[PDB]
């Protein structure tokens, strides 16, 4: 019918009447803002923290914890729900860490929509405009469809290595931002896809199935050793963070950077490929994103902890010493890239400013954070081997 | 041809499958009796971008009536007094479980091994992430803009000081997330969503739209919108493992303890909600439980899981003929521990009384009756020194709870079921109020060892442990739970300690 | 002074605590205390309330002397012990597999956690058991799992059964 | 109060039993779609369609119009509001254009919205992950300040030729699609100072002033006749047909695809500049979007009018030729840029090639629409003579 | 120094002004009495992208009111 059966307490007459009736004066309570209690980080409570802090259920035997109490059901075996073992890593409050970035569910979809639909309305003008028409064959058909291609693999591996800390995090502020860090990997891989998708549809013979790329993956010799970095920081490591830092911290922001920044972003342009820095500045929009979230954690939150500052840096010294060396691997096994390319294409000295910028971005934003003595020289010398 | 061209998310999906690649350790870090084939796919096609897209759609909506039109229409307030209070508890007991779901499709997620299937969990987990911020929205809503502000503001450490929160914890926080993967999915996905979840969201929108809530229809319609998705997933975890030997070895089993899990809580607890906190009444929960777990899940549901072995819950006439009088059990006992809640309780009204008779003949005859006493006796007013808790001391009415599902029951006066299983071991007393779960303890005793609050609470006087957890309102001396849900003449915590009210452990009266 | 999240009994313990400053002895400590405080078959239930809570900071304790005295390959190798925790891992494995019945794996399995949970064993290793040990618990005790009635069940147990109470 | 004092008939009690009451059973018409009686483009009918055909009110003296009788109220002399004498294209019917993006107001704002946080995003992330380290000092310094900053001023003017259509247009859909053809302009020139702004902060000693790129295009060689082409297709040009059609199927067709496409998008890669070609990318998808818009008033509808096609093409043809000549003068002129270069940067063969790629995809797209007899290789001829 | 910077429409505003060049028929093509001073200046300092963006939050609380709330 055209007013419908159902009547709504909001708009009936009567039953408004009842409800208006019914109601107090004023408020019963003239505090009006949820999760006040809340310790905010900046200058007033901010949406994100409100929404977030405290939504995990931890009892005080976790640090930072609310509640009381054992946990009701457990594994056969006895191991909590959430439990202080399942990370080395100690803290007076696992609910301290705050996204700068301040990303809670709705900013964070929002954000990549408008990419999304960007990205859309980019990709036809570039095919509307024939930018194609200016980009070097053989670039595309080897190193973008093979080797940008391959990389591929590299993201949805650190992707997947995110999966375990989706479970055991131990507070939801940490818990948001590792799915967000892990997602916006997933998201870089399928972008890697989606272009080769696109070069298929407006290049007569480009082929997007992955078998080319994926074959220089497995078993190709330039991603040798990046692969086996990947494979363990995602299925040998059971610690949570150890996991996140390794992968955030050291390897992915050392050969991850040097691969994205310094080698595709930097030689696609001057082989006529727009289309592929454009998804890269994705990725790496995405990456100083996640940095600066990765950096209040494990520093401002746990390298500083006003109890375990010690404890923690020696144990983050630790996992950056035991995965700096099969990222330096991985780095080498890659360097032998480049004498595939075409001749004058880039020079032993380029390389190393390259190769300098990648490791000095690192010991400033992450080496130096937790005192690890890092030798740049010794590092790149190490790498350069590989040519 | 220069024809304005892109990409959408199902040509991309078309090669996600092959994301995945082989190598010794490639396996779940989680223990599982079970073995998903890795070549499982997964109903939706999508893709981070697109995925991101579709719900920033929802979001906008949703806020803009939230921000603009509702807030216009002074919808956090014109909301009955009852309700405002119910949704405190729906709002965030159902955030927790949304929280966990994070975790539990993580674990999910880690436990898949075709890439199809992790996305499909993946997509989940995100769609969780947004649930926990929405029924957190829901409850910021109406702290900030309804007539009672106190819980809805301060629920993730009020709640802790009350016994329905224990149980909510076992079917949604740890229900979720401790056990084999597939156990976990089973309660949350095959159950606990597709049973209950699901047809809840829902039926919970008619209710607070029968009571003038516009907000959470806005905010709850929209969260409904995702569920398919996590349907589709609990479905092809089934599918995932069917092959497996084990499967036919203990698919069966963890369902019916799944099943059994999560109707012990819901059966008296949402029934109460619906029935208790509110004015208008919709629907009579035995009407709506028969049509959930019987009609719905038990015969349809389950039904199309058959060419998969799966097979309806041995407990489920159990189930049922423990249902009738469970919702109204309980609420007997949460009043008579209200000064234990986060959230304002009424006794029923003339209207409702002749309700509640019309819908269960004989509900008069022992609820009615025991409601008008503890009214005549003073209840509502804070000068009678009577709270109904002494009343159940008085007529020697012990209340347990559970060691399992920590569901609080009173054999001694239900109308319901009214077994009761008292064990020793190794210095320690247990209580179980069904055999289902005296078989999961007796069977995994080191997986339930959660302490009750009368353990917890024992010899500590009533006002201490309210003021110790937070429970009073801004002037530090109201409480925020109540007795009655009027503007005058609230409870302070003086009107507590004079009652001089001390917890003691009633299991400790076998010795 | 009594309380919930701060009483007289926590306090107790972690001015105890504070007197260990030797891995050896810390460790040792822990590993008498979840002997006494902790699982179905805890020495006692005396600390049943604040257990939990006792057990965190010492672990805190031990793991802060652990990280100055062992080195890095020991640290994430070794036990805070000096047991090779890749050892102790596939041993414990070894008889879970070995393992004739649920009864059995159980205790394997319980005593594992008691004995080894970091801050003793690296976590990645004993996250490591906890995922093989499980399966193998599980795998034993969900097969015919309602097979045995309750009667038979609580014998098997070895609870004192103190009522029973049934109108149906 | 609580409350407030204000009652509402959707919520007050009283009021709305009032309201409830005077209702009629059921809708007093079942045809609830507003516009059902315009002419679908498409299948059915769209939001864009229903939210904007016939808003203007027209006449039928004014081909389509359906309202009746003289306007109100005039110009001092008798000049009608709105009126055919305004533009020499003749139709039979103002109102059958149809943008082939249905872009309304809401959608528009919507995607340039987007647009504008991704690109502080963007801008953001480049300046923390230090890229700018790799740009070449003199691309930067010179041609990005001086010479891409005064491409600002091109499209600029060509920004401000919309004012007088966007007062003339004699329809709704035509007004909507060439007001947002214009903004779409202010937005690039706009983008091409924002640019300057950033490196200004990234870049110590980066003067963000406009003093020197303005006084490239005022006074410069390069941009001469690209200046004298502006400022006749913006100023001298009353027609509000003449000047969407020539600025955008003529002049912006080729010198600005040439400039942004074959000049600065084709080189600033090959300097280590990704930042401009992030920015050009906006413009390109912009034009192309533009195009569509284009394509389908002055083709689509009048070009090929069931009655005034011959006549429509003749006028467009007329204007082509009108406006070639000063448009191959601007190309000839910007071919001075390239003996600025540092060596080596490109070579006579790339630079014909690029020409020809812009020419073809004219001809292609524009001029053989109309029947125009263009001759690539005499166009570039005349265009290469600017080399220097 | 990579510290995480922008351009917002004041930035870009301020030399706005600036845009506009001279020439012999830079003049209004509409007749009129009056004459519109050259260095006029305006209120607000938008620029196309933020007059979007501020116009686009609008719409969203706007037609996600109608066509939720006010629907149901
Ligand atoms: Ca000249
Ligand atoms: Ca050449
Ligand atoms: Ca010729
Ligand atoms: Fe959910
Ligand atoms: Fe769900």
């Amino acid at each position: 019918s055209m007013l419908g059966e159902r009547r709504r307490g909001l708009t009936d007459p009567e039953m408004a009447a009842v409800i208006l009736k019914a109601l107090p004066e004023a408020p019963l309570d003239g505090n009006n803002k949820m999760g006040y209690f809340v310790t905010p980080r900046w200058k007033r409570l901010t949406e994100y923290e409100a929404l977030t802090v405290y939504a995990q259920p931890n009892a005080d035997w976790i640090a930072g914890g609310l509640d009381w109490g054992d946990w009701t059901q457990k594994f056969h075996g006895g191991r909590p729900s959430w439990g202080n073992e399942t990370t080395e890593l100690r803290t007076v409050d696992w609910f301290k860490h705050r996204d700068p970035l301040r990303r809670w569910h709705a900013p964070y979809v929002k954000d990549k929509a408008e990419e999304w639909r960007y990205t859309d309305r980019f990709l036809q003008g570039y095919s509307a405009d024939g930018q194609i028409r200016a980009m070097n064959p053989t670039w595309r058909d080897e190193f973008i469809n093979r080797y940008w291609g391959a990389f591929l693999f590299n993201e949805y591996g650190l992707f997947n290595a995110h999966s375990q800390g989706a479970r055991e995090a131990l507070s939801d502020v940490t818990r948001v931002s590792l799915a967000f860090w892990g997602f916006d990997k997933i998201d870089i891989a399928q972008m890697i896809q989606l272009e080769r998708g696109f070069l298929a549809k407006i290049v007569p013979g480009f082929d997007e199935s992955t078998a080319v790329p994926k074959a220089e993956w497995t078993n190709g010799e330039v991603y040798k050793s990046a692969r086996l970095a990947v494979e363990g920081l995602w299925q040998e490591v059971f610690d949570w963070n150890e996991s996140a830092f390794s992968v955030h911290a050291v390897y992915d922001a050392l050969f991850g950077q040097f691969v994205r920044r310094e080698f595709f972003q930097r030689l696609a342009p001057r082989f006529g490929d727009n289309l592929t820095p454009f998804f890269i500045n994705q990725a790496q929009t995405y990456f100083q994103i996640a940095k600066q979230g990765v950096q209040d954690l494990y520093y401002n939150c746990l390298g500083d902890d006003p109890e375990f500052s010690d404890y923690n840096r020696t144990v983050m010294r630790n996992w950056t010493g035991k995965w700096l060396e099969p990222t330096i691997a991985a780095l080498r096994d890659f360097m032998g890239l480049f004498a595939k390319l075409p001749a004058g294409t880039t020079d032993k000295e380029e390389i190393t400013a390259s190769l300098y910028r990648v490791v000095d971005d690192w010991i400033e934003d992450y080496a130096s954070r937790i005192d690890f003595k890092a030798d740049r020289d010794q590092i790149v010398k190490a790498v350069l081997a590989g040519l | 041809n220069r024809a304005p061209t892109s990409v959408n998310a199902q040509e991309v999906h078309r090669w996600l499958q092959s994301f995945n690649w082989d190598f010794k350790n490639n396996r779940t870090k989680y223990a599982t009796k079970y073995k998903m084939a890795n070549e499982t796919k997964e109903q939706f096609k999508l893709i981070a971008k697109e995925y991101a897209r579709m719900e920033a759609v929802k979001d906008e909506r949703q806020f803009g009536s939230l921000q603009d039109a509702l807030t216009r229409l002074n919808a956090g307030v014109r909301v009955h007094p009852k309700w405002n209070e119910t949704m405190k508890v729906v709002s965030n007991f159902l955030e927790v479980g949304e929280y966990n779901a994070i975790a539990a499709t993580g674990m999910l997620w880690d436990s898949a091994q075709a890439a199809e299937q992790k996305n499909g969990y993946l997509a989940q987990v995100l769609d969780e992430i947004r649930h926990t911020h929405q029924c957190a929205y829901v409850n910021y809503y109406f702290a900030k803009n309804g007539q009672d502000p106190a819980g809805h503001n301060d629920a993730r450490r009020t709640r802790t000081i009350g016994p329905l929160w224990k149980g909510m914890k076992r079917v949604f926080s740890d229900g979720f997330i401790s056990g084999d993967a597939v156990e976990c999915s089973l309660n949350l996905q095959l159950v606990g969503e597709a049973c209950f979840t699901n047809p809840l969201i829902v039926a919970v929108t008619e209710w607070a739209a029968a009571n003038g809530d516009e907000i959470t229809p806005t905010v709850f319609l929209s969260i409904e919108t995702d569920e398919l998705r996590h349907m589709a997933n609990g479905y092809q975890t089934v599918v995932s493992i069917a092959n497996d030997p084990a499967s036919a070895k203990y698919l069966n089993t963890d369902l019916n303890n799944a099943f059994w899990t999560q109707q012990k809580y819901f059966t008296p607890v949402l029934g109460m909600l619906f029935e208790y906190g509110s004015k208008f009444k919709v629907e009579p929960w035995v009407k709506t439980w028969d049509r959930w777990v019987y009609e719905d899940w038990g015969g349809i549901w389950i039904g199309r899981l058959g060419k998969y072995g799966v097979e309806s819950p041995r407990s489920l006439k159990d189930a049922k003929q423990d249902a009738y009088w469970a919702h109204h059990d309980l609420y007997l006992l949460a009043y008579a521990l209200w000064p234990t809640g986060f959230f304002r309780l009424a006794l029923p009204d003339q209207e409702e009384m002749e309700w509640f008779e019309a819908n269960y003949p004989g509900w008069y005859d022992h609820y009615g009756k025991i409601y008008e006493e503890w009214r005549a006796r003073g209840c509502e007013d804070p000068s009678s020194g009577f709270i109904p808790l002494m009343w159940f001391i008085e007529n020697n009415h012990p209340i347990y709870i559970d060691r399992v599902s920590q569901v609080p029951f009173c054999p001694s006066l239900a109308k319901g079921a009214s077994t009761l299983r008292v064990h020793e071991y190794n210095g320690e007393m247990h209580t179980f109020s069904d055999q289902w779960g005296e078989r999961m303890w007796l069977a995994e005793p080191e997986r339930y060892e959660c302490q009750n609050i009368f353990e917890q609470y024992e010899g500590r006087e009533l006002s201490e442990v309210i003021a110790e957890l937070h429970g009073l309102r801004s002037d530090g001396k109201t409480l925020i739970a109540q007795p009655h849900v009027r503007g005058d003449k609230l409870w302070t915590l003086d009107d507590i300690k004079r009652l001089n009210c001390v917890f003691k452990n009633p299991v400790k009266a076998f010795n | 002074k009594l309380g919930i999240h701060s009483n007289d009994t926590r306090d107790a313990w972690v001015n105890k605590i504070a007197q260990l400053n030797t891995l050896e002895k810390a460790a040792e400590m822990l590993k008498q205390f979840r002997m006494d405080h902790t699982t179905p078959f805890r020495n006692s239930y005396e600390l049943d309330n604040d257990y939990l809570w006792i057990e965190a900071k010492l672990e805190e304790k031990v793991a802060v002397l652990k990280a100055r005295a062992f080195n890095e390959v020991d640290f994430r190798h070794k036990t805070a012990f000096g047991e090779d925790a890749k050892s102790v891992l596939d041993g414990t494995v070894a008889k879970m597999n070995a393992a004739k019945d649920k009864w059995e794996a159980e205790k394997i399995h319980i005593g594992f956690r008691q004995a080894y949970k970091p801050p003793i064993m690296p976590v990645n290793y004993f996250l490591d058991g906890e995922r093989q040990l499980g399966t193998r618990l599980m795998e034993l005790r969900n097969l015919n799992y309602y097979d045995t009635p309750l009667e038979e069940l609580r014998k098997q147990r070895g609870v004192r059964v103190v009522h029973l109470q049934s109108p149906h």
